[PDB]
């Protein structure tokens, strides 16, 4: 006739969450802890956009690797993305010494300094610096790398060079070479006249003399005769020095870089879209806001922890039984 | 209101032969001299396009091989001879009173000789790899009736979980059907087998048809 | 559940009473309505939402995870890799599932301690002033009022008042 | 030459409100009813109201009296349909037709689509033999499209080149997230011998996205 009654709340939202007793059960209120979804783009990390790389590896890149052209002098980035099977690697076929600890070491740098470390007309007088092969090709026309100096001989000689560069520049710098092992004997003989060839680099924390082997190979991209190459990081203050008598592929641009930290490799086949999320995957942006996202393990900066799990709701009100 | 229902619900009649369609309805669609009755064709993708109105007139376009025809609480509609083309569903509709209002619809499906369904299995791409997932899909196409039965084999084991199965409509051109099926495993589980086999059961042959893959 | 009040002797929810979680009917003379317990509900919320903040807190977010790429001769390294990979998500997947399915009932029991702990509170003032009978509710001796039933709530009933007369109707049931 | 031309497939959260257009041209807009009709997956056509563009003057069915409001735009000859407080229920396709007793030239028909999920584009991927076994004269190709939570993609072959016996499978949900599959039959002669892209949309996101399909590897 005149009471009083206690109970406890009940909406109409369907929010489902598992306990350990029970599962699937519904609830008042719910708070997702899961991310779960992305865009599918490559947007700008905090505002600087990524080196998208394109059709090139990241040896292409480097090297110059003249289908790579256009994507140089892009010194300022976030993060380097290649595609997953990149069709412009090495235009010269060989081997790249120590290709994944510079892949890893140009994975925090975020500056360039692409500068001419042996500048052409002023430290190559003597010798040929007109080196074009046939399989570094661009427009239908022959090229080579545009940061090595393919060095031959002028007027028959090829005399002993004995070049070095003082790294003035106060920061870590890049150097890159090659080193030519001719298909047959006949051509060491032409391109740079000595059967007993040499080719040493030394600096104060690096000394690797190179001899080359001159034998018949298998033919790879129509070139049977290989080139190798090697890098080194020169410490800010100390002297490489190169002197050679053949097969030498010197460094024409080298590159003065600062290290920093947030970026890395990414392959995927996203497109840009001028985004600026604050955190990407190969297969979108993260939202950001939840402490768990199974979107992709692979992440650049500043997301949620990876989970493979479907779903993780936390229940933040109480069971729903309603009338 | 007018309820309009429409019999049969599905129908299947031969190549070059009569299709009836009939549609009864709650009450008398007859309004001034003339029914206001409408009939229309939806192939499947498609917007319904007008095919009789005010109970037997044709609009322009379309063959004359359609026919309405009806007064009063029950209309029909004849197709003659039916075509390829003519696979799609159709409705009824009347016109008379607020509010306007459709059939319940149904399906022409065209009799034709059987077929054996061209069996295709593609590995997950290399890209989809990196996903964190890969999905082996198992083509069928153009097979004849509906009836058909896939089963998945890793390893020889049969695997029924974690499949997806999705049919298509008959071809408006071929009078055909088609499905895929789709396993979604993990990245991990999927590199702990080799033999990836989908066998189809069909009318047209006492033992299944089998294809598949390794990955060597 | 645990307590036995949710979904247990208090039967369903109530799909009125939208001011909050937790609170009392009095279905009376003058009128009838809801009215939700801000001093039980402010803590609830208080505590739950304590959890949730305390909960993403202790996982500091993950920065550029961009996974190492070896080359044909490494493969020890390589499955190496995998393993300290995939091994952390093995953890963290399987340290976070069990989190949410082990605290989604300590707040589900939780709710079901603070009604059945809200119920008792209103039985320690109402002694023998009224009987249980609803499960989950009381049936005044003494024809309660609104002034009254506001007089339930904030601490604010006391048996002497309406004892006596209290007292008078228990003799004849 | 007289043709409707709807909007885009659009998503929203219960509870919003769309506006729906179709803009007319190829007859004189201002003097033909325009007509709207709603036909859910599986179910039947429902007819909802109606707007007079010369005067305005609406026709509305008794079921969709409250959710359904209608009006027109005679200089930009178009037609526009606002819907409230939606439900599950109302996550269907949406016709915009001519006619007053005879539903006469209709519109293309978007699908508003009422769920949780929030607007992913997908990825594509293509599906290659794999094996070098020549099974026929012909070979058939496909593309894959994974993970989109809104509904419309259209798959077509070399931008529609290709007509011959293509097939796009119906989309299947998992998890909220839509997936289905398209396959082609092109002569193993022309084929890896000339270049078979397939294309593909996603309206929903203003997406476009191509792949072409070549031979697996390990070669
Ligand atoms: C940047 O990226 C682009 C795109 O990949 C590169 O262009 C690509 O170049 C390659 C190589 O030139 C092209 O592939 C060749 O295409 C030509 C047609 O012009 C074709 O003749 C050639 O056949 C080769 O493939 C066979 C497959 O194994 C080889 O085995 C074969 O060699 C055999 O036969 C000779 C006969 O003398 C023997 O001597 C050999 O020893 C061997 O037995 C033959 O060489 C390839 O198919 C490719 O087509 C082209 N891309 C496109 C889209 O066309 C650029 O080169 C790259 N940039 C740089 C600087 O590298
Ligand atoms: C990156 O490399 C890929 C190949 O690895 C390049 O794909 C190529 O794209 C071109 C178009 O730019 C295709 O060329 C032809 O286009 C004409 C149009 O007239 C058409 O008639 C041909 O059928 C063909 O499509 C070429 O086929 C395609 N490569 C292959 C192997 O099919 C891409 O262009 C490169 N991107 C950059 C920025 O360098
Ligand atoms: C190419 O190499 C030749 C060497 O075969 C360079 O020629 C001469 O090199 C010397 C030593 O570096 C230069 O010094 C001068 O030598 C003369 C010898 O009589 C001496 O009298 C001078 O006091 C001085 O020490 C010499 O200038 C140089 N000659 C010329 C014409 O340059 C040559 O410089 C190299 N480059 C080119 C472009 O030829």
């Amino acid at each position: 006739e005149d009471t009083i009654c206690i109970g406890y709340h009940a909406n109409n939202s369907t929010d489902t969450v598992d306990t350990v007793l029970e599962k699937n059960v519904t609830v008042t209120h719910s708070v997702n802890l899961l991310e779960d979804s992305h865009n599918g783009k490559l947007c700008l990390l905090k505002g600087i956009a990524p080196l998208q790389l394109g059709n090139c590896s990241v040896a292409g890149w480097i090297l110059g690797n003249p289908e790579c052209e256009l994507l140089i002098s892009r010194e300022s980035w976030s993060y380097i993305v290649e595609k997953p099977n990149p069709e412009n690697g090495t235009c010269y076929p060989g081997h790249f010494a120590d290709y994944e600890e510079l892949r890893e070491q140009l994975s925090s740098v975020s500056s360039f300094e692409r500068f001419e470390i042996f500048p052409k007309e002023s430290s190559w007088p003597n010798h040929t610096t007109t080196g074009v092969s046939a399989s570094c090709s661009h427009n239908g026309e022959s090229s080579f790398y545009k940061n090595l100096l393919w060095l031959t001989g002028k007027n028959g000689l090829y005399p002993n060079l004995s070049k070095s560069y003082a790294n003035n520049k106060e920061k870590e710098v890049l150097v890159l070479w090659g080193v030519h092992h001719p298909p047959n004997i006949g051509d060491q003989r032409a391109l740079y006249h000595t059967e007993n060839a040499y080719v040493s680099v030394v600096s104060s924390h690096y000394s690797r003399k190179f001899t080359p082997e001159i034998a018949k190979r298998p033919k790879v991209r129509d070139r049977e005769g290989r080139i190798n190459y090697y890098w080194t990081l020169l410490e800010p203050g100390d002297t490489i020095i190169f002197e050679a008598n053949g097969n030498l592929i010197a460094p024409r641009y080298a590159f003065a870089l600062s290290r920093g930290f947030g970026s890395g490799i990414i392959n995927s086949n996203a497109p840009m879209d001028e985004c600026d999320a604050k955190c990407q995957t190969p297969q979108g942006a993260i939202n950001s806001s939840l402490p768990f996202q199974n979107v992709h393990p692979v992440t650049i900066g500043e997301c949620p922890k990876y989970v493979r799990s479907a779903k993780l709701r936390m229940v933040t009100g109480l069971r729903n039984i309603p009338s | 209101d007018i309820v309009l229902t429409q019999s049969p619900a599905s129908l299947a009649v031969s190549l070059g032969q009569r299709a009836t369609i009939s549609c009864k309805a709650s009450q008398s669609v007859d309004f001034d001299g003339d029914s206001y009755m409408n009939w229309y064709q939806q192939k499947p993708g498609q917007p319904p396009k007008l095919l009789i109105y005010t109970t037997s007139n044709l609009e322009s376009g379309i063959p004359a091989r359609f026919s309405g025809s009806g007064s009063g609480t029950d209309f029909t509609l004849n197709i003659h001879p039916v075509e390829e083309e003519d696979a799609a569903t159709y409705y009824c509709q009347q016109s008379s009173e607020d509010p306007y209002t459709f059939g319940g619809g149904t399906k022409l499906e065209i009799k034709r000789a059987d077929g054996a369904p061209t069996v295709s299995i593609f590995p997950p791409s290399s890209e989809q790899l990196t996903s964190g997932g890969a999905s082996v899909v198992c083509f069928l196409n153009n097979f004849y009736p509906k009836d058909i039965n896939v089963k998945w084999k890793i390893d020889g084991s049969e695997r029924q979980n974690g499949v997806l199965n999705s049919w298509t409509d008959q071809d408006s051109k071929d009078s055909t059907y088609s499905m895929s099926s789709t396993l979604t495993l993990t990245k991990d589980e999927y590199e702990r087998h080799n033999s990836y086999t989908c066998e189809a059961t069909h009318k047209t042959s006492t033992s299944p048809i089998v294809k598949s893959f390794n990955r060597n | 559940g645990l307590f036995g009040a949710i979904a247990g002797f208090i039967e369903g929810g109530w799909t009125g009473m939208v001011d909050g979680w937790y609170g009392y009917h009095h279905q009376n003379e003058q009128g009838s309505g809801y009215a939700a317990d801000q001093k039980s509900t402010q803590n609830a919320i208080n505590g739950i939402t304590n959890k949730v903040n305390s909960v993403i807190e202790k996982m500091n977010t993950q920065f550029t995870a961009v996974g190492k790429e070896f080359n044909k001769l490494e493969r020890r390294m390589e499955n190496l890799n995998k393993k300290v990979d995939d091994g952390f998500i093995d953890i963290w997947t399987y340290n976070a599932e069990l989190l949410v399915l082990l605290e989604n009932e300590r707040t589900l029991d939780f709710h079901d301690s603070n009604v059945k702990n809200l119920y008792e509170k209103v039985k320690s003032q109402l002694k023998n002033n009224a009987k249980e009978i609803g499960n989950g509710c009381f049936e005044f001796y003494h024809k309660c009022n609104d002034e009254c039933m506001e007089s339930v709530k904030n601490g604010t009933y006391d048996y002497p008042k309406y004892s006596e007369e209290s007292k008078l109707n228990r003799e004849k049931i | 030459e007289v043709q409707l031309q709807e909007s885009g497939p659009e998503l929203v959260k219960p509870g919003a409100s769309v506006k729906i257009s179709c803009k007319a041209s190829g007859y004189a807009f201002s003097r033909s009813w325009m007509n709207w009709v709603k036909q859910r997956p599986g179910k039947g056509l429902e007819w909802i109201g109606r707007i007079y563009p010369g005067d305005g003057d609406t026709n509305y069915n008794g079921k969709f009296k409250g959710k359904a409001t209608l009006t027109a735009d005679k200089s930009s000859s178009t037609a526009y349909m606002q819907l409230s407080s939606l439900t599950s229920e109302d996550s269907a396709v949406y016709f915009c037709a001519r006619g007053s007793n005879s539903f006469a030239y209709w519109g293309q028909g978007t699908l508003v689509t009422v769920s949780g999920a929030k607007t992913t584009p997908p990825s594509v991927y293509p599906l290659a033999p794999g094996s070098a076994a020549q099974t026929n004269s012909m070979v058939t190709l496909g593309c894959l499209v994974k993970g989109y939570f809104p509904e419309p993609v259209t798959v077509t072959w070399n931008s529609g080149s290709l007509s011959s016996g293509v097939h796009t499978f119906p989309a299947v949900l998992q998890s909220d997230l839509y997936t289905l599959s398209s396959s082609v039959t092109v002569p193993s002669s022309t084929w890896p011998s000339e270049t078979v892209t397939c294309n593909v949309a996603h309206p929903a996101s203003s997406t476009k996205v191509d792949k072409k399909i070549v031979p697996r590897d390990c070669g």
